[PDB]
């Protein structure tokens, strides 16, 4: 065994009763005196570095041309200045695994983690030498953190995409149909989690053409879908993640759940598509009431009215569809279908919950179209329009399909530099740079929407690592306070520095000005309510930092009314799995799921510790599972409400709790705002 | 938890040799070189040795001294397929491939073989040092026949495999693999029943018996090893064949409950070719806060 | 002279109870008064007792003892038919007919039911007695079992026979008379084994043999009557099963060889009524025309 | 049960130790006294059944309004003043349980057997009536006979494409893997078979954009066209047939071979996608030879060479391939391989077996490409050039995909009538008519390869029943004289056809003028060979028809010189499922399979007896499984050699045979010149 990997063990053997936590540090220092140093590759200067990286096909010449060598040399003195050191073992060993660059057969190390940050960094800057010091400086901070695509594949010959996540509508036809498993495996091939809505698709026993009982319904497209994911795995290296979204009022609903049962037949089951489920409020006050709902055809409510099931308020037209004769449409117990969606979760952690109302009342482009539908975190929460791909040598109509760049902000350290704004503005930047950047040749729906939303996804991490390390109960008030000020903050900077882009540039959004942005209502709880910290700890946490008042929200919509916004979407809560690592950070703006995790990689273990662990925040880092999810429901509302896209909300449950216990947090989410559920983890 | 689910997957696995036709096995038995058709006759007979100790002392002796009437009743049809089932299908392989004169000199050299021998009668041993209403004893013997179920038979039936997984005496291998299907199923049954007792001892005393499980794997890998050598090395497979003996006895230590010993390792394809959480119903005021 | 024609006959009659579908006695079942339905129970339990320890210890035993790998077959594969196919049938039976506190109570009651106590602690009792290389009390045992399968059963079988030949309960019937058709050879069988011990002996010894066949017949045959009345007079048809027992101990009788004991007698008529395809290597030849 | 299915099953009633054949005949008087006639709709005349076809979507206007009523109602009474009569019950009972247009609801006949025959007449004169009437000739006399796609779609709005044949080439891309799922699912809609040649698909284990170890094989890709089949399945009426093709040369041709074996696991067998095998000349000759062979891997293959491994001759590349360092080849026995195709047909009847060169040296549009694969049926043998389908606003190249135009000739009926010439040239003319009317807006190399090539398929049945109710036994030498002269005869007027076709449009097939039939070569067998019969029997079988001879070939030949020749490919021999029992004839050039057939519809029992089966003709009805393979492979090659595709052969085998006399037909019918081998039925 390693000489690291016996330090990083010796956490877990207690010396006078308490955990060795400093013995992780000693970890990192043998894991680079013994491993790092001896398996990197050092050059003469960077100029030797630079040129075998580049004719080797390993960079991108094209990003660093724009840049003479002696920028580019000074933007690595920026990296290396800060004589940046991993303070654990697990943070280093992540990125030097999943990210630092490597040779063609792996046996050696190409990138450092400041020569990475800078190629990141001068990709971000696009020829400007001052803004890559100043990414330079926010990554080696780790204030920011761009997306494992994005920082994994910026600058690099042979990269993916830097796109996370796309978002795909799926139109009832046989063409929309092929085409949408094509672009799903173009993008999966291109490293990107595909998200497919199916709640346009005609229910099983349908009539194409006049000839009834004829369609498979969803689940024979979600079959195509999970073999095409399964075809188009990265290239063998990450297994193809697709997601399916299918709305409540849809006749296959079951047949959509009945795809995740562990019972299900080999001829319905689907086990490489992640399946998610719209809940518009009409379903929930069904349930509530416990009046027997109807799910319906989509394909005859198209026929009748000119439009889908999904293009329109449910909540306004169920009454319509129910007393339609012209509409088909099947009875349902809708406490039934809520017992069967928990009880799923507890079995699977499917299907992701996407309260459509929740998103929608405070959603901004309503007009462009509503949002029907997340990604495969069920964060993404943005308007999308459908293809209409028709027949070959036919001109086809092509939508708006959800696409955004990812990128986090770590809580713990943009506070502790009281630099909300110029982390925020700079991450905007580089987010509004990755965007611009991409060009998708074979999502034609996905490049308009890119080109036109400009769309872009800034989430945060370390919120429980940063209430734990001062103190801070996650459940505790004084955190949901916190939360509020400071993604309030976050969203104020945000929209000031998409409105300045849009200034900067003459150009907004596509469609901005029937948006809420350009008539000011986005703005009204911002001009009404004061978001300063309520508790005095959390004043003091704010210090050295200008917290916007209804002033200041008052100027900014000014601003945005002149001026516009160039980001449709800007704010997203990702996950963010694996990079937390690097940043030694907690995942996303979720609890912990554990102190201290042990995970087993080659034949070794290694225990992580959460950042900042110690005796004294011992119990600060309280568990997820032990944690009252009502209580993490109203966290995760609190950040939700400056939050204009979703959060990427895990549920924590514990074995003796029942499917009663979790549709009770279900419905608590949905009547305090959260827009989406991403996954029922039970203990 | 789980007698009644191995009593149906026993039964309805059950099976007859009158089921296969063997003469079509001549039309590739006499292509093989002496070599290949040496060997295959010696891995036979070491296989049908072992099986007649399971069917004569190892099942009966385990249904014996377990309590539980549903226990005792899958027990004893496994005794069954031993002794009615397996043994004349082995026999009717070895009829269909070799003249009388033949087979009974082959069984006299398997019989006087000193590696064959080795495994046999350690097998043997632990079965008659099962003492009545001690469960010590029972386990050290359910070891023992997981060993013999799940790994010793592995290092025979990889021949007859390896022709199957070629398309070559294709009815005998079509047999073996029947043979080899209810080995498996024997071998997990009997290691559940192991752990059984294992989990009702003391830590001190579960420590124990894992050293005598694996002390007495070691011993039997050792002689497999060489009685691998012994069979393999003229027809040039004994790499092969270990890689495939300790991807069993990895599989045999799971059965007991215990971890896998050997790392893991690729197998032959040709061989491989050859082979609720509670429900509580929403009482309303749940949609109310 | 005769193991393999048994084995044939034993491997071919193999069934299981699930078959047969139990869903179309329900409403005759239910048509029975409350007297019918308890004997039936009753009668079925005392079966399945049989079958236990026949199945679990008597089958066994005598194969341990008895030399000859095929005549361990046969022995072997009738144990499995005790109790992995006929004991379990007659819980299939009670799971279909009766509700659960029922079947519970009767399995209670055989429990403290001092006749079939008596008749299982004798059997047994024989059972266990047999020592290795000692071929007379192998020889008490095999008569033993014979009395079992031919006599003692039958106290049991003549109410399923009594209904099946009016035309009631007809599938649970149907399972009956497998199981009969079994036992039949059952005894046969055992009776040729305990035959042949028994001709090995003096004159003077076959004269206490014949002794004790008798008196243990005799005291089996007092307890049974006793058991008869117990649970048929409540149905009315105590002398008709007494002459039934009487009728099927002369057929265990002469099953070991021996004279009919008991004078015949008329049994009523409605439980008489009651009664890859093959492959081959491509040679040279075959690519020139 | 009916009274008709009393009388059918009185057949097998034995009376004097006789089956009662004419008690049949019967039955179809009660089939048509009891159930046809009542359950038939009729009209006061001809012009209300047509105007209530027409208004109510079961006819097309546009064919109807090419002729006059008077003239629609001259060609229906020459079409039922034959007075047909259905000689059989299972005739009419198809032909009304399948071909015969019913009401919407399916419990009222629309269509009688005059009424589809007159209406698929005037569809294929297409405005004349004098032709119309000659079509309605020679289908009421039941000389040709349309496929089931042109029978039963001809002249109905509700419908399918006439088409259900149709080989797609698949090119190494991920963009081209979607565009022939795409295709397969919207031909498979249209109701066709679809064959796809797998060959140019790079094996498991290579590289994508120079990453190794990446592709997933043709396997995936026959996991996706299974999905893709499996969803498109008629509308839900039939189950979705798929063909895939792959050269024997190709690494995955075990693997695509595994597809196929019960053993094989859930994630690797294609149930719904039937698989063929391409075997070149030069396997064989490895195989002969018994010496190794090499399975190479295309894309290593196409980076050295610049083209496909199925695209270059494999005689003379092989020894290149094996000697270059840079292409990737696995050993294999050839032998062992042989052992297993016939294995696996034994145990399934798959793979369909292709012999390349067989296939390929009588070929005459070898300048345009050699033929790679066939068809699902195995008897269309064309060029195809392969398509470039590009990412999206990028134009597609795009090629030839096979697709020819089914329709058979009733041999007995042909023969009895002395009609070859002339029921050859209608039916050439009703081909070129259902293939001018094909157009296919999603499927572009099939519709190009249509337009350019002008492909059809004109096949022959009841063979066996003409020689059986002629005396003559099929295995007989007899038997293949009259094949032989028969075929030539109906080449011979295929090509006076084409020829006469080309001359009057002035066009000929795209790239005539590279073909043999050009060249003459094509003729050369023709100019030198004398093809009249060598039996006076068959001879006299021949009496009153003109047999062409020599010079009547060399006349031929100079007439297609002159004019050229309208048809890339005129004859392929389909196996003729249920047009045969309509028609009552045997089906294709197959020996019978059994002379008294068992069926069961619904819960009744039905029994037909092959057509004109008596007792003096019961003999020579001899059963396909009684019979020597290699005299059926005999005839199939004699034949062939007047059929420019290839013929829907399938073995017929007894339980006792192994798999060496499987591999000896499969090798003699290499040896005699047999183009494909269909399937491999064990009694
Ligand atoms: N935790 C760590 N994170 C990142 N790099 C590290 C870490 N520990 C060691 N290294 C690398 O290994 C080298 C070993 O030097 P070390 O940290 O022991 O101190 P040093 O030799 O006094 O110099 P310096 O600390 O100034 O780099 C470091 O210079 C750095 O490049
Ligand atoms: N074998 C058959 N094949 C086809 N149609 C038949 C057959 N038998 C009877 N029919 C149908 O039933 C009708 C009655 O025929 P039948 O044998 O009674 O005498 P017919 O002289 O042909 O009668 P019609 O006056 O109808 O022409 C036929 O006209 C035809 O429509
Ligand atoms: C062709 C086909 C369609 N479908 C379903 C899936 C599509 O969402 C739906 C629409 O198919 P379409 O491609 O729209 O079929 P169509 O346009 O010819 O019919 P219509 O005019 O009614 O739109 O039909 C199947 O389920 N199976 C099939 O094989
Ligand atoms: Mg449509
Ligand atoms: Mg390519
Ligand atoms: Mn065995
Ligand atoms: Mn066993
Ligand atoms: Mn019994
Ligand atoms: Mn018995």
């Amino acid at each position: 065994v390693p000489k690291w990997i016996q330090l990083n063990n010796e956490i877990m053997i207690q010396k006078d009763g308490k955990f060795q936590f400093d013995k992780d540090k000693e970890a990192v220092h043998s894991y680079f005196v013994d491993y790092i140093n001896q398996n990197t590759v050092f050059f003469h200067n960077l100029k030797e570095k630079l040129d075998y990286l580049v004719e080797n096909q390993y960079y991108e010449e094209e990003f660093l041309s724009l840049y003479s060598f002696e920028d580019i040399k000074e933007v690595f003195k920026t990296a290396y200045a800060k004589k940046f050191r991993f303070p654990s073992f697990m943070s280093a060993f992540k990125f030097y695994n999943d990210y630092a660059l490597k040779t063609n057969d792996k046996k050696k190390i190409l990138e450092r983690y400041e020569d990475r940050i800078s190629i990141v960094a001068l990709f971000f800057a696009n020829g400007d030498t001052e803004k890559a010091k100043e990414y330079v400086n926010l990554m080696i901070n780790q204030e920011y953190q761009p997306s494992t695509p994005t920082f994994l594949n910026a600058g690099r010959k042979r990269r993916g995409e830097l796109v996370s996540c796309f978002l795909l509508e799926v139109n009832d036809s046989l063409n929309d149909i092929s085409r949408a498993i094509d672009i799903s495996m173009q993008l999966s091939k291109l490293g990107g989690g595909v998200s497919l809505n199916l709640s346009k698709l005609r229910a099983k026993g349908e009539a194409i053409k006049d000839v009834e009982n004829a369609t498979k319904g969803v689940v024979g497209v979600m079959k195509l879908l999970d073999n095409a994911f399964r075809y188009a795995d990265q290239m063998g290296q990450r297994q193809g993640s697709g997601a399916a979204y299918l709305n409540i009022f849809h006749r296959d609903i079951n047949d959509f759940l009945d795809t995740k049962k562990i019972s299900a037949d080999e001829d319905v089951r689907v086990k490489t598509l992640s399946i998610g489920v719209v809940i518009p409020d009409k379903f929930v006050e069904l349930a509530r009431e416990d009046k027997a709902a109807y799910v319906f055809y989509p394909h005859t409510i198209y026929k009748e009215y000119g439009q889908h099931m999904d293009e329109m308020d449910m909540n306004e037209m169920y009454d319509k569809f129910v007393d339609n004769p012209r509409v088909k449409k099947e009875k349902i117990n809708p406490r039934k279908l809520l017992e069967k969606l928990a009880m799923l979760r507890s079995e699977s952690g499917y299907p992701y919950i996407m309260f459509q109302d929740n998103v929608n009342k405070v959603h901004a482009n309503n007009h462009i179209s509503k949002v029907k539908f997340s990604n495969l975190c069920s964060e993404v929460l943005q308007a999308s329009q459908v293809s209409s791909y028709t027949d070959y040598d036919e001109e086809d109509e092509i939508g708006l399909d959800i696409s955004c760049n990812l990128g986090s902000l770590n809580i713990l350290n943009v506070m502790e530099h009281k630099s909300i704004e110029k982390t925020v503005k700079l991450a905007t930047d580089s987010l509004t740079h990755v965007s611009e950047t991409t060009d998708i040749r074979n999502a034609p729906a996905v490049r308009r929407a890119n080109k036109a939303m400009k769309s872009i996804g800034l989430g945060a991490m370390n919120l429980h690592g940063y209430l734990a390390q001062n103190g801070i109960a996650y459940e505790s008030p004084e955190a949901r306070d916190f939360a509020n000020t400071f993604f309030m903050m976050v969203n104020f900077y945000s929209i000031q520095r998409s409105a300045e882009i849009a200034k900067e540039k003459g150009e907004t959004f596509d469609q901005y000005e029937g948006s809420t942005y350009a008539t000011g209502e986005y703005f009204d709880k911002y001009v009404s309510t004061d978001f300063s910290p309520k508790y005095e700890k959390i004043a003091n946490l704010f210090e050295g930092m200008h917290i916007p008042t209804t002033e200041d929200w008052k100027k900014l919509k000014a601003f945005v009314a002149e001026h516009g916004m160039y980001h449709s979407y800007r704010l997203c809560i990702a996950p963010t799995g694996s990079i937390s690592y690097v940043q030694s950070s907690t995942a996303s703006v979720m609890p912990i799921m554990e102190r201290i995790e042990e995970r087993t990689y080659g034949n070794s273990k290694t225990y992580y510790p959460m950042p900042g662990l110690a005796s004294n925040n011992w119990f600060f880092y309280k568990e997820a599972y032990d944690m009252d999810m009502f209580k993490v429901v109203d966290m995760i509302a609190t950040i939700q409400q400056h939050i204009d896209q979703g959060i990427s909300f895990t549920l924590f449950l514990k074995d003796t709790m029942t499917t009663r216990d979790l549709n009770r947090i279900d419905l608590y989410a949905h009547h305090r705002g959260i827009k989406t559920i991403y996954y029922a983890r039970t203990k | 938890d789980f007698t009644q689910m191995f009593y149906n997957q026993n039964v309805k696995q059950f099976w007859l040799p009158e089921e296969i036709a063997l003469n079509g096995d001549l039309l590739t038995w006499k292509y093989l070189g002496k070599n290949e058709q040496d060997t295959y006759m010696k891995v036979l007979a070491g296989l049908t040795l072992l099986d007649t100790e399971q069917g004569n002392t190892g099942m009966p002796i385990v249904a014996e001294h377990v309590d539980g009437h549903q226990r005792k009743a899958v027990l004893n049809f496994m005794a069954m397929m031993e002794n009615a089932v397996h043994a004349k299908s082995y026999s009717n392989i070895f009829m269909t491939l070799a003249p009388t004169e033949t087979i009974n000199e082959v069984f006299e050299w398997v019989k006087q073989n000193k590696y064959l021998q080795k495994k046999a009668q350690m097998i043997v041993g632990l079965y008659k040092a099962i003492q009545k209403d001690d469960e010590i004893s029972l386990f050290k013997a359910m070891v023992a026949s997981v060993y013999l179920e799940s790994f010793l038979f592995y290092s025979g039936f990889y021949y007859p495999l390896y022709f199957y997984g070629q398309g070559k005496l294709m009815q005998s291998g079509e047999i073996i693999n029947l043979i080899l299907r209810d080995e498996a199923i024997h071998g997990v049954y009997v290691g559940l029943l192991a752990q059984e007792i294992y989990n009702k001892q003391t830590e001190e005393k579960k420590a124990e018996l894992r050293e005598f499980a694996i002390d007495l794997l070691n011993q039997l890998y050792e002689n497999e090893l060489e009685y691998t050598e012994d069979l393999y090395d003229q027809v040039g497979l004994s790499h092969d064949v270990k890689k495939f003996i300790r991807y069993n006895a990895n599989k045999a230590l799971m059965n007991l409950g215990f971890d896998p010993y050997f790392e893991e390792e690729d197998i032959n394809p040709i061989v491989l070719n050859g082979l609720k959480a509670t429900v509580e119903p929403l009482k309303d005021d749940d949609f109310y806060f």
